[PDB]
């Protein structure tokens, strides 16, 4: 099996913002997968 | 065996910026330039920060460059005074066709199609002595003069058209340097051994027995064969003369010359030999080469051997 | 022709057909060469932009003539771009820049080629610069040849006398004008 | 292929060169050179800490890859075996500029010290020089204006 | 890879259909009548 | 190695306000570029604010003497109803023209097969050719024509190529190495014995063998090639420099959007879209 996220998380609040994902049926070791990512696994920006 | 044979890259240097040279008007620019204290090579760092500058710049003088009345010759509309024979031509001599643009019945079109010379244009570039390699297109090796002369190169062949920038052309098929180099070495070896041994010996009554023996035999080799063939042929299937005087220069490089400044600038006249190089073929051999090195080596090597050993050793004691 | 791996030596019907297509498309091979400066006739102020041209000449070998490079391996000439050199190769060497030998070709060692111009050694006592070249790239060592063309140059010490002001338009069919017909004189006035 | 070519060889002229009869060209050549020597401060591989055998870094925007040598792969060309002739050890890479030093007699300054894992077990020295020196902005801003 | 195009980068002339939804989007926000034109045209035009 | 994950500098100070969008630009540069797996930047390489320009927005300017195409482009008055396209995209030259004043520019149309790929731009950087930066084709009104010897047709050449030379080369090398391997291999031994023994009546008697045996082989073969052949057909296409380079209509629209203040955003969307570099010259051909 091939790894990919569920839907993101969508902002935390203002001054410093994070979104956040995880795989927790999608995931490879379950039958001995394959890569589990193609990107970040957890995202923050500034605000403005 | 060699690593790295490839030599000790040299990276570029190049010298601080001269001065901004005294602002050319009709160019708007001033320029300044730098030199070379090593150049690239064997793979160094290339002279990657750029080798020259050029600023806007306000002139201090009027531009002095004439125009041309050219005595009765035909003043093409990108500024070529072709010859006036040419007027009302048929074809198109100026590249502009100014010279047929409104005209009667022209004079005399060839009475056939023919194709040009082979790779006629090759004679009318130009060629950077300093780089090895050819620059420009100095001279257009598509004008035709007006006029239908013509060489065969086969009966098989076509006419073809000579332009008028060529003063002779000959056909031929020569080898004009002819090379084969050939080398073989071979080796063989062959080694071999064999033998056998055997032995036995002898010595309340009691008795004593031995016996032991031996064999082998080994044979092996090694072979090489390594041969190498190089030919270089170069073949002449036409040669060539540029004429002496009044070539027909391409449209390309009769517009740069005539823009360059009227003052001197070593930038702006230094372009002149990147962009159209700084000779051209008076003569040449427009050949073929086959170059061709196959090398080859082989090598083998074999064995067989075989071996065997045997002992035996009895008592007997009675009463 | 040039996919043929050449084990056999020459397939004479691929050589053929190859040079009967060498007749419908040649390539130079060897040339002879006059400089790009003696062509211009055409161009308004051609003397004067002719000139100029072999002045940037001259400047130009003086920046980029190839004796700069360090030496050719395997008696290859120095070529200069203007940014980096490359070797031209003899037949039986070949690399980027020649760097390698056909086993036939190790057997030369001649080895004659020229460094750089020294800059001009000023006037000689009777006026001339001259400057001279000490056939100094990898040296004629294990076997013996010169470097060609003459070692030294002599130059007259020619400078500048006048307030430089520009430059004049020249063209070379006009100066031969001892006589040209009387104007179109819209100032009326009167001749001599 | 006589009849669909491709480029095969290049020689090339910076790309500011050719701002022409725009608005404001005389400056925008200039401003187009700061900004390309920028976006190659940006895109230069030395920002990315080397590719293992050989391979050449490249960066994406914002991010590095690597032109690995045949048969040897992964992001760092870390995994599988070269294939054609091999010198051994590490040839020496640099690490990106130090930021130009403030101008001295109409000059600038600015070092790279080959700071990534060193020319190694035999390698050949880092291609290139340690230190450059530039002359300053200063004739854009008096003569431009 | 024997054709490769670029559009330019804009002064472009649009497709009639297109712009004939964009002229009934409201200057409001309200995402659904905005989605439709996504459907009907894409979420990103073609470049290079 | 370990994977990078990339990390953002703090913003440079903005920007020299924009005189015709009265905004201004802060880079986000690269404090650790993301490798080895590892992450690029989330986000945006930039952000944009709006402010109040001392600076103005350049005029755009046309053409004087000069026709002017409906880009803002200039072309010669005898490019007028020359009857090629000799505006490069929109050909306002031969709008409406009549076919009484109407003349031929030239025998063909037809260029050299690929002439386009030596106008393009290209990114040093990323090895890359970048779009259209060259117009390849600005005719100029002239019948330049060559015979090319190699696919055998007859084409036309435009003003902004200082040569286009219609020789051929083709440059083969070849490297093929071999290996191959094999051995064969038998041991044995044996230890005996036998013993009688007879006492009076009583008697006993006995025999042995150990025996063993043991072989191997090995094969190993490899077989390595390489080609790497170039073709030309032109060999220096030399463009011309920038004295006699005419552009391209996007390239030289954003030349025209290009700012005339310091925006690094707005500097980046031409270096995209048509890299670090012109091709000089070069060789158009084949590998
Ligand atoms: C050209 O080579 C031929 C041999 O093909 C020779 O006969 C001819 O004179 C040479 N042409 C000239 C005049 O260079
Ligand atoms: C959520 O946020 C980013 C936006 O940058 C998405 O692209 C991604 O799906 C992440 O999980
Ligand atoms: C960004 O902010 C800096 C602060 O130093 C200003 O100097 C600059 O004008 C820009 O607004
Ligand atoms: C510096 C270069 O790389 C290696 C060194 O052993 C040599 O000095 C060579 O010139």
């Amino acid at each position: 099996i091939d790894g990919k996220w569920n839907c993101w998380s969508n902002w935390s609040s203002c001054s410093g913002r994070r979104k956040t994902r995880q795989r927790q049926c999608n995931n490879p070791p379950p039958q001995n997968g394959g890569s589990p990512c193609s990107g970040p696994a957890s995202e923050t920006l500034d605000c403005s | 065996r060699e690593c790295n044979w490839q030599r000790c890259p040299i990276n570029c240097l190049l010298g601080d910026f001269g001065p901004w040279s005294d602002c050319d008007p009709c160019i708007e620019k001033q320029s300044k330039v730098r030199s070379v204290l090593r150049p690239s090579q064997f793979g160094g760092q290339p002279c990657t920060a750029p080798l020259v500058a050029f600023q806007p710049c306000i002139p201090s003088k009027l531009c002095k460059i004439e125009e041309a009345d050219c005595k009765n010759k035909f003043r093409c509309d990108s500024g070529r005074c072709i010859a006036r024979k040419l007027e009302c031509n048929g074809e198109n001599d100026c590249g502009d066709n100014s010279d047929e643009r409104d005209c009667g019945r022209t004079k005399a079109v060839c009475t056939r199609k023919y194709n040009p010379i082979p790779s006629v244009q090759l004679m009318g570039n130009g060629f950077h002595f300093l780089a090895g390699e050819p620059r420009g297109e100095v001279l257009d090796n598509s004008f035709t003069g007006g006029i239908c002369k013509t060489v065969k190169s086969s009966r098989t062949s076509n006419p073809y058209r000579v332009p008028a920038n060529l003063e002779n052309v000959g056909f031929e098929v020569q080898t004009a340097e002819d090379d084969l180099k050939t080398d073989f070495y071979k080796d063989l070896t062959s080694l071999g051994h064999n033998e056998n041994q055997q032995g036995s010996f002898s010595s309340r009554s009691e008795n004593i027995n031995h016996n032991s023996a031996f064999k082998q035999a080994i044979q092996a080799s090694h072979k090489k064969d390594s041969s190498f063939i190089r030919i270089h042929k170069v073949m002449k299937v036409l040669n060539f003369t540029t004429k002496a005087k009044d070539l027909h220069l391409s449209d390309v490089f009769l517009k740069a010359l005539n823009h360059l400044p009227l003052e001197y600038n070593s930038a702006l006249y230094s372009r002149i030999f990147d962009d159209f190089g700084t000779h051209y073929f008076t003569s040449g051999s427009l050949g073929g080469v086959y170059d061709l090195l196959y090398q080859f080596s082989s090598e083998e090597l074999k064995n067989s051997g075989l071996t065997e050993e045997e002992a035996k050793h009895c008592v007997r004691i009675e009463t | 022709l040039a996919w043929e791996k050449g084990s056999s030596g020459l397939e004479e019907k691929t050589f053929s057909e190859w040079l009967e297509s060498v007749k419908e498309n040649p390539a130079v091979i060897d040339f002879e060469l006059a400089p790009i400066v003696d062509l211009v006739r055409n161009i308004p102020c051609a003397v004067t932009k002719r000139n100029n041209l072999r002045k940037a000449l001259q400047e130009y070998a003086a920046k980029f003539d190839p004796c700069q490079c360090a030496p050719c391996p395997n008696n290859g000439r120095p070529t200069l771009s203007g940014t980096e050199c490359l070797c031209v190769c003899q037949s039986g060497t070949y690399g980027e820049n020649c760097e390698k030998q056909s086993p036939d070709y190790k057997s030369n060692a001649v080895d004659g080629q020229w460094g750089c111009w020294s800059s001009w050694s000023t006037c000689d006592a009777t006026y001339k610069r001259s400057r001279t070249r000490e056939c100094n790239n990898p040296a004629p060592q294990r076997g013996g040849k010169r470097c060609e063309g003459e070692k030294r140059q002599e130059e007259d010490c020619t400078f500048s006398i006048m307030e430089n002001n520009g430059q004049p338009c020249i063209n070379d069919d006009e100066e031969m004008k001892e006589v040209d017909l009387p104007e179109i004189e819209a100032d009326s006035g009167c001749p001599q | 292929v006589t009849n669909l070519p491709q480029v095969i060889k290049q020689k090339l002229t910076p790309l500011y060169e050719l701002v022409k009869e725009v608005p404001c060209a005389s400056v925008k050549k200039l401003y187009l050179k700061w900004a390309l020597e920028e976006y190659l401060d940006e895109f230069d591989p030395c920002h990315c800490r080397p590719c293992q055998n050989g391979g050449l870094a490249t960066v994406e925007g914002t991010h590095c890859l690597c032109h690995c040598k045949p048969y040897t792969f992964g992001a760092a060309c870390e995994q599988g075996v070269l294939v054609g002739n091999q010198a051994g050890g590490v040839d020496g890479g640099w690490s990106c500029w130090s930021s130009w030093s403030p101008c001295v007699q109409g000059k600038k300054t600015r070092s790279r010290e080959c700071n990534n894992p060193p020319p190694s077990g035999g390698g050949r020295s880092c291609v290139g020089e340690t230190t450059e020196s530039t002359q300053c902005e200063d004739e854009e801003l008096e003569h431009l204006r | 890879e024997v054709a490769h195009y670029k559009l330019k980068p804009r002064s472009l002339m649009l497709h009639y259909e297109f712009l004939q939804r964009v002229k009934r989007l409201p200057l409001e926000y309200s995402y659904g009548e905005y989605r439709d034109l996504f459907r009907d045209f894409g979420t990103h035009y073609i470049t290079e | 190695s370990s994977p990078v994950n990339c990390q953002w500098d703090f913003y440079a100070p903005w920007s020299e306000c924009n005189g015709c969008t009265k905004t201004q630009t802060r880079r986000r540069s690269v404090a650790v570029y993301g490798q080895y797996g590892g992450q690029p930047c989330v986000g945006n390489a930039f952000e944009t604010q709006s402010c109040e320009p001392t600076r103005g927005c350049p005029t755009e300017e046309g053409c004087g003497e000069r026709f002017r195409c409906f880009s803002g482009q200039c072309i010669s008055k005898s490019l007028v109803c020359n009857g090629d396209s000799d505006c490069d995209e929109d050909s306002a030259d031969e709008d409406r023209c009549e076919d009484s004043e109407r003349r031929p520019s030239c025998d063909i149309d037809k260029p050299p097969p690929n002439i386009e790929l030596t106008g393009n731009g290209y990114n040093e950087l990323t090895g890359q050719f970048r779009n259209r930066v060259i117009n390849t084709k600005s005719f100029g009104g002239q019948c330049r024509k060559v015979f090319s010897g190699d696919g055998k047709d007859f084409y036309r050449l435009s003003g902004n190529v200082l040569s286009y030379t219609f020789q051929v080369k083709i440059n083969n090398d070849f490297n093929y190495e071999f290996y191959n391997s094999t051995w064969s291999y038998v041991k044995h031994t044996s230890t005996e014995h036998t013993s009688s023994s007879r006492k009076r009546r009583s008697s006993s008697s006995s025999s042995r063998s150990y025996t063993s045996h043991t072989n191997e082989i090995h094969k190993g073969k490899s077989y390595q090639l390489l080609v790497v052949e170039n073709t030309v057909e032109v060999a220096q296409f030399i463009n011309n420099n920038p004295e006699f380079l005419q552009l391209a209509e996007p390239f030289w629209k954003e030349l025209s959007h290009l700012p005339s203040l310091y925006d690094y955003s707005a500097y980046r969307r031409l270096i995209d879209q048509y890299g670090t570099h012109y091709l000089q010259s070069g060789s158009l051909g084949g590998e």
